[PDB]
């Protein structure tokens, strides 16, 4: 079957160069054009341009003309997207796609899995983890919320579990926000019986692979400050 | 420079509904419009090409119509696997362009959020910063207004929020908003409050705490 497989996620600093790849298999590579598409965080699809691997002809969207280079090595059925100098604004998911001409138009009938490119001046940093717990006397309903604030890390992602994975029901782990500092922050919360607050312990477990760190935080509210 | 405009930008629908999404081109593209589906984190997939031709393997509940400048994608009898974002794309020229996308979300009954406020931890304060968090749990629809007040003054510019995708069990949203102050500014004030407005609430709900009595 037709497959496009892209190179792995990249985390780069502004000004660095980058070349990402798209390997086609299960079909005759030189027979089909390969297009590239950008998707910025939380945004839609944008056409970047294409290459005809049979003659190396390339064509770019006006916005991308001069900003990036598309190439192909047909001997290894591989297409490439390249930047000589990255900008933070280049942060996005990049897809390659095979073009199949049908109904008298080009269609993108097979897509790569995407390559996530993150460009930032930030440096790798593990999170600090802080408890989210109600004020001592503010729990009046029969269920309470507790959580952990996972702050000031880079790059994404972190993974958060509760009670070593024993607690999954009612957990909401929110999308991270990018702070003005260039570091991410997210919260993870769980709703639990108010009864259990003095009987049961709740601990969040926060893994951050890029920094090789893991932080556990027992959620508590101390009775003096 | 053919601009594609989709409408609506989002809609809520129930399994079994007939859903219609429209796409307008800034100039005629004849029949040369395709439709794509994308789910979060996943690659798009081709559904329809040349306005009305169904892509091999795609369920026949997807249909397309239109020509010139006005096009429609219709999903008859919406299925659970159809909640996703849909993009149109013109291929009249070699300079392809996509519409901005239409997100098809799950309709359910109104549900008011449960609201919680969390003071900053002592360990965070030690480091010089105070994050105050307001949680809105399990609400529907997505539209919600969260306002922070400190000593009864409305805050602006110093909070960020994010929202989960619809819950797999109850199709609700949850939202977290974080107000961030320096420790020195945090210790200047007494009253910390988040006020929540939502269709499910007859009047806004405020949750609050007083520094020194929390
Ligand atoms: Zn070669
Ligand atoms: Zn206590
Ligand atoms: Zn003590
Ligand atoms: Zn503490
Ligand atoms: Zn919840
Ligand atoms: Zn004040
Ligand atoms: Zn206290």
């Amino acid at each position: 079957e037709v497959q496009l497989v892209q190179s792995g996620a990249e985390v780069k600093k502004p000004g660095e160069s980058l070349k990402i790849s798209c390997k086609g298999s299960g079909y005759s590579f030189t027979n089909y054009w390969v297009g590239w598409v950008r998707q910025m965080p939380g945004k839609g699809l944008e056409w970047m341009g294409f290459i005809d691997p049979s003659d190396s002809y390339t064509n770019y969207a006006p916005s991308f003309q001069g900003q990036v280079t598309i190439s192909a090595d047909k001997s290894i059925s591989t297409a490439y997207l390249q930047w000589s100098s990255l900008k933070a604004s280049d942060t996005a998911m990049y897809y390659c796609a095979r073009e199949l001409y049908q109904g008298y138009m080009d269609t993108f009938d097979s897509w790569g899995q995407g390559t996530l490119v993150t460009v930032s001046s930030a440096s790798t940093k593990g999170p600090s983890v802080f408890p989210l717990a109600p004020c001592s006397r503010s729990t009046s309903e029969s269920t309470a919320a507790l959580g952990c604030l996972v702050k000031d890390y880079f790059p994404e992602p972190v993974t958060v579990s509760w009670n070593s994975g024993a607690l999954t029901s009612g957990v909401h782990t929110f999308p991270a926000v990018l702070q003005s500092s260039g570091l991410y922050s997210l919260s993870s919360v769980v709703t639990v019986p108010s009864s259990s607050l003095g009987t049961k312990t709740y601990t969040c477990n926060v893994d951050h692979k890029p920094s090789n760190t893991k932080v556990d935080k027992r959620v508590h509210h101390h009775h003096h400050h | 420079d053919i601009q594609m405009t989709q409408s609506p930008s989002s809609l809520s629908a129930s399994v079994g509904d007939r859903v219609t999404i429209t796409c307008r081109a800034s100039q005629s593209i004849g029949l040369y419009l395709a439709w794509y589906q994308q789910k979060p984190g996943k690659a798009p997939k081709l559904l329809i090409y040349a306005a009305s031709s169904l892509q091999s393997g795609v369920p026949s509940r997807f249909s397309g119509s239109g020509s010139g400048t006005d096009f429609t994608l219709t999903i008859s009898s919406l299925q659970p696997e159809d909640f996703a974002t849909y993009y149109c794309q013109q291929g009249n020229t070699l300079s392809y362009t996509f519409g901005q996308g239409t997100k098809v979300e799950i309709k359910r009954t109104v549900a008011a959020p449960s609201v919680f406020i969390f003071p900053p931890s002592d360990e965070q304060l030690k480091s010089g910063t105070a994050s105050v968090v307001c949680l809105l749990n399990n609400f529907y629809p997505r539209e919600a207004k969260v306002q922070w007040k400190v000593d009864n003054a409305l805050q602006s510019g110093n909070s960020q929020e994010s929202v989960t995708e619809q819950d797999s069990k109850d199709s609700t949203y949850s939202l977290s908003s974080t107000l961030t102050l320096s420790k020195a500014d945090y210790e200047k004030h007494k009253v910390y409050a988040c006020e929540v407005t939502h269709q499910g609430l007859s009047s806004p709900v405020t949750k609050s705490f007083n520094r020194g009595e929390c």
